[PDB]
RNA sequence: GAGACCGAUAGCGCACAAGUAGAGUGAUCGAAAGAUGAAAAGCACUUUGAAAAGAGGGUUAAAUAGCACGUGAAAUUGUUGAAAGGGAAGCGCUUGUGACCAGACUUGCGCCCGGCGGAUCAUCCGGUGUUCUCACCGGUGCACUCCGCCGGGCUCAGGCCAG
RNA sequence: GGGACCGAGGACCGCGCUCUGCAAGGAUGCUGGCGUAAUGGUCACCAGCGACCCGUCUUGAAACACGGACCAAGGAGUCAA
RNA sequence: UGAGCCCGGGUCGAACGGCCUCUAGUGCAGAUCUUGGUGGUAGUAGCAAAU
């Protein structure tokens, strides 16, 4: 469709070899679940977000700029609730000079 | 009748009291230096009183109650603007609350101190929240949560995933999506396709 | 200095509850303590090997009474105006949002509590984070 | 945290229910526990043998000392009976679940009784009272393990 | 200070506990061979260079004999022995320099991307390596003079069958 | 027409088929029993089979609200899981093993330098309300003063447990 | 000289002493460790030691005697003069 | 200390809670307690009566 390709030209020529960064929410306890989400997508690496309880709280804008600079293609953030994964945020970083793209937020139920 | 008011307030009823089980009582009245209900800090039972308040615009004022404007409740309080410099505001308390009870002077300085400290804390929280970009949204309502729990069981039944995957997989075997000599299937079964 | 007020160490004489006699054998007797009134009851006579009785000697220190393990005293709030009552007592008390407070009112209580600098015991009940 | 063992997919499991059945509750519990975890063709042939007095079911919990014989050697029990009505009612629910599997698209030769359960029904208000029962059962396929390929070096 | 005290947090009473120096045991003389009892160098036979403040001791191996560098240990975590090696020729000025307590005590892209990784073991400083060599060179020469002292310091202390420490003397 | 009454084991025996059902030769005796849902929209149709029963499928915000119908406790029972069991179990003090669950200090202020913007800063001007000397608006600018903000540098401060 | 347990109180005040401050009306100083878990809870079970089934009634006392299959709801010092 | 009280998770659908006073048909393990429901006995006795 012409309207969808114009609004989102990065998603719709060929995509490069993908590279995926998976993080959790701030002070996450779902590391095993986030490692299983990272195992789902090939060429995915899991990096914990906070690195100890009283450490620096990083924003998703900062991590998106970080992974863009170090050659990644998308960022996946797995929010948590009651120590279970609850929301999947998919951030498309894309490449070269085009800005970071669409952010699709889903909810994990079961 | 300042004592007679206090006896009615303390031991019969006060609309500002909040009785907690934790060994302390709280005054809900907005013109009280401490939140606690005691004889020193009850503004109703003290004809002469002082209180430090903060305005929505960010200005901190000092309020004064005298025995003369007691029968006039609209004119209870003299409102005096406190300086933004912390030292001049502490001094402005001392000159204005001169010859007051020292409880009122000491707790107004504490109330001035906590109000300035909260304001600095308020600006540090807002700067970090703006950088973090995260807001607390309410979770799902129990009616909506029961709604999609009911429709997920009906959608999982309608999906029939294992038969849907099987049908799609054998469909791509027929059209030759895997090409000649497919790596997905053994050779004698690819011969059965033709 | 962003913590509770400096307090003496929290010492509890007993942690186990005082179970009612024969509440283990009968399902119609609750575990809530009842004083046995029989002249030959072994719990009342204070024999060895039997259940202990509540007494005033088990009472906790007054400087540590009603105090959470963090050093704050529990304070049931119902709205935003209950939180502002702890403006002067942010290190002695902690805010406990009531079970009857709705989702959006908990948002306003949580936001105000962080600004005032008071702890919330239930800060993740009906709320979630959005990026 | 911990995650409970998930249910088998409904595309692999067929259910069948019987509510308010006028059979003795205790005889159904021993008959259902006899055929639990079995293949469906074993369970159907076994229940037709109990009707034909050829095979016996074990009484373990509700064991009134009525029958001891050589048919207890198959189970290691000294108490074995021949509940005719319990086998007739359980056959009709296995054939209901096999029919439900056939309509769903299952492989009728590889059904196993994954789960079976007998519960007490409301007592029939007549000094003498009957003991009816509810019966539920889930029929699933045998697990199929596919061969994993060798990992690629890269 | 800056803030008027916002709460009833009271200042403490004036405490009358003055810091007086630690007198060590008579056995803990410089040059005494020690036996380390805990730490990663447990069971090692070291030498004591200087007794420091508040119950700690300055200790070298020397590093070319057993492998323990210039370290501090606690006096109570050490068994003191009767054998003493001569300290003549050892630079006292370098000992005073390493006895200073600061000698042993001391957000970006890179910060986020080493999270969860084991940091690499730091290679030894060139200042600490040179300070070790300036001390042990006269110590080892003194050590070589006494027969079987070098092999004794290379070996590790261990308890055998029937070794009763309440009667054994070191 | 009312109530500091009771709220379906209560209140008249009867909130409903109640002096009904039913018992006794008869005089007399005399119960139990309320609640789908906002609206029957009370499950069409396919498919097992003999039924007050299922599997699909649908209605509804919700059917684990299906005329067994709001909520749905305990006794008692089935399945699954864990542990134990040599002629009692249960209980008190204290460990230990395993399983599941929770998450410890809210984790900060003060100095210095440079820029930028504000004012409670100018013996600046106009206006409003007032307790008549205090507040609040509007327009001026940055000589001074004071707040913030951004970019550096620095300081101390802290919760628990050990030696 | 060696070991154990304990650190109550919280500006100054008092008695003193070896007086540029001290061991003199109650613990400070230094160092380290702690967030994919420091530390707790509940359950099941094992282990050492302990440990008669409650109420009523008789009697100096035990021992008899009466009540207790289990759960929910009701249930007994009230109102007038 | 305790009688008890507060919070989390699930269920659930329309009203309820704290303070200070007033009021009472106000707190249960027993009464071979009352009404209801449900056990072991027991798939036992035995097929008598009732159904
Ligand atoms: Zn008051």
């Amino acid at each position: 469709p012409d309207s969808l390709t114009s609004q989102f030209p990065n998603l719709f020529e060929p995509p490069p070899v993908p590279k995926i960064l998976v993080t959790t929410g701030i002070n996450g306890t779902i590391h095993k679940e986030a490692e299983e989400i990272a195992s789902i997508f090939p060429n995915a690496t899991y990096i914990r977000r906070t690195a100890h309880r009283y450490a620096y709280k990083y924003s998703v804008r900062e991590i998106a700029k970080f992974a863009k600079n170090r050659g990644y293609t998308a960022l996946l953030v797995v929010q948590e609730d009651q120590k279970r994964p609850s929301r999947l945020v998919v951030v498309h970083l894309n490449g070269e000079g085009v800005p970071p793209g669409p952010t699709l937020t889903y909810t994990i139920r079961n | 009748s300042d004592e007679i008011v206090w006896q009615i307030i303390n031991q019969q009823f006060c609309a500002f009291k909040l009785k907690t089980t934790k060994g302390q009582n709280f005054c809900r009245n907005e013109y009280s230096v401490s939140g606690l209900c005691n004889r020193q800090s009850c503004p109703l039972a003290n004809s002469r009183y002082a209180t430090v308040r903060q305005s929505p615009k960010g200005t901190i004022y000092l309020y004064i109650k005298t025995i003369e404007r007691s029968h006039m409740p609209s004119k209870w309080w003299e409102k005096i603007k406190l300086s933004q410099n912390y030292q001049k505001a502490l001094e402005q308390i001392d000159q204005r609350l001169q010859f007051f009870p020292k409880f009122l002077i000491h707790k107004c300085k504490q109330r001035l101190t906590r109000l300035v400290q909260v304001a600095i804390r308020m600006r540090r929280i807002a700067a970090e929240e703006a950088r973090l970009g995260e807001k607390l949204v309410p979770k799902m309502a129990p009616k909506i949560k029961k709604r999609e729990e009911a429709r997920e069981r009906k959608a999982l039944a309608a999906a029939k995933l294992e038969r849907t995957i099987e049908r799609e997989l054998l469909d791509r075997l027929r059209q030759g999506a895997y090409g000649d000599q497919p790596l997905n299937c053994n050779p004698q079964i690819w011969k059965k396709v033709l | 200095m962003v913590a509770a007020k400096k307090h003496v160490p929290i010492v509890k004489k007993r942690t186990k509850r005082f179970m009612r006699h024969q509440s283990d054998r009968f399902k119609c007797l609750d575990s809530a303590w009842r004083k046995p009134k029989g002249i030959d009851n072994r719990v009342r006579r204070r024999f060895k090997g039997n259940l202990a009785m509540p007494s005033i000697g088990y009472g906790s220190n007054k400087k540590t009474k009603h105090m959470m393990p963090s050093g704050h005293k529990a304070f049931l709030v119902h709205n935003v105006k209950d939180v502002e009552l702890l403006l002067m007592h942010n290190r002695t008390y902690a805010a406990e949002i009531a079970h009857n407070v709705s989702s959006r009112k908990r948002i306003d209580i949580i936001t105000r509590a962080k600004q005032l600098g008071v702890k919330v015991t239930n800060a993740k009940a009906k709320v979630t984070t959005e990026v | 945290v911990r995650y409970a063992a998930t249910e088998i997919a409904p595309t692999k499991s067929a259910r069948a229910r019987g509510s308010y059945l006028r059979v003795s509750f205790k005889n159904t519990r021993e008959t259902a526990q006899a055929i639990n975890g079995w293949k469906l063709q074993r369970a159907l042939t076994f229940l037709q043998n109990v009707i034909d007095k050829k095979e016996a079911v074990p009484m373990r919990r509700y064991a009134g000392s009525t029958g001891r014989t050589a048919q207890g050697k198959q189970w290691g029990v000294s108490r074995a009976r021949w509940p005719v009505k319990s086998a007739q009612f359980l056959i009709g629910l296995l054939k209901n679940a096999e029919a439900n599997a056939d309509a769903k698209g299952l492989d009728t030769g590889n059904l196993i009784i994954k789960h079976i359960q007998v519960n007490q029904a409301p007592k029939q208000r007549r000094p003498y009272m009957s003991n009816p029962c509810h019966i539920e059962l889930i029929l699933t396929e045998a697990e199929e393990t596919v061969q994993k390929s060798e990992a690629v070096v890269r | 200070q800056k803030w008027y005290p916002a709460e009833d947090e009271a200042q403490p009473k004036k405490v009358r506990k003055a810091v007086r120096p630690w007198t060590p045991r008579k056995s803990l003389q410089p040059g005494t061979v020690l036996i380390l009892l805990a730490g990663r160098f447990r069971g090692k036979r070291v030498v004591l260079l200087k007794c420091l403040d508040q119950g700690v001791l300055l200790v070298t191996g020397p590093f070319k004999i057993n492998g323990v560098p210039l370290r501090r240990v606690n006096a109570r975590y050490v068994i003191a022995t009767s054998v003493k090696v001569d300290l003549t020729g050892v630079d006292q000025a370098k000992i005073d320099e390493v006895a200073q307590p600061k000698y042993f005590t001391a957000a970006s892209e890179e910060a986020f991307f080493k999270q969860g990784e084991k940091p690499q073991k730091k290679p030894v400083s060139s200042t600490r390596a040179a300070d070790q060599k300036a001390i042990d060179k006269a110590l080892i020469a003194n050590i070589k003079k006494v027969d079987m002292l070098a092999s004794y310091l290379a070996s590790s202390f261990s308890l055998r069958k029937g070794d009763k420490p309440h009667l054994m003397k070191f």
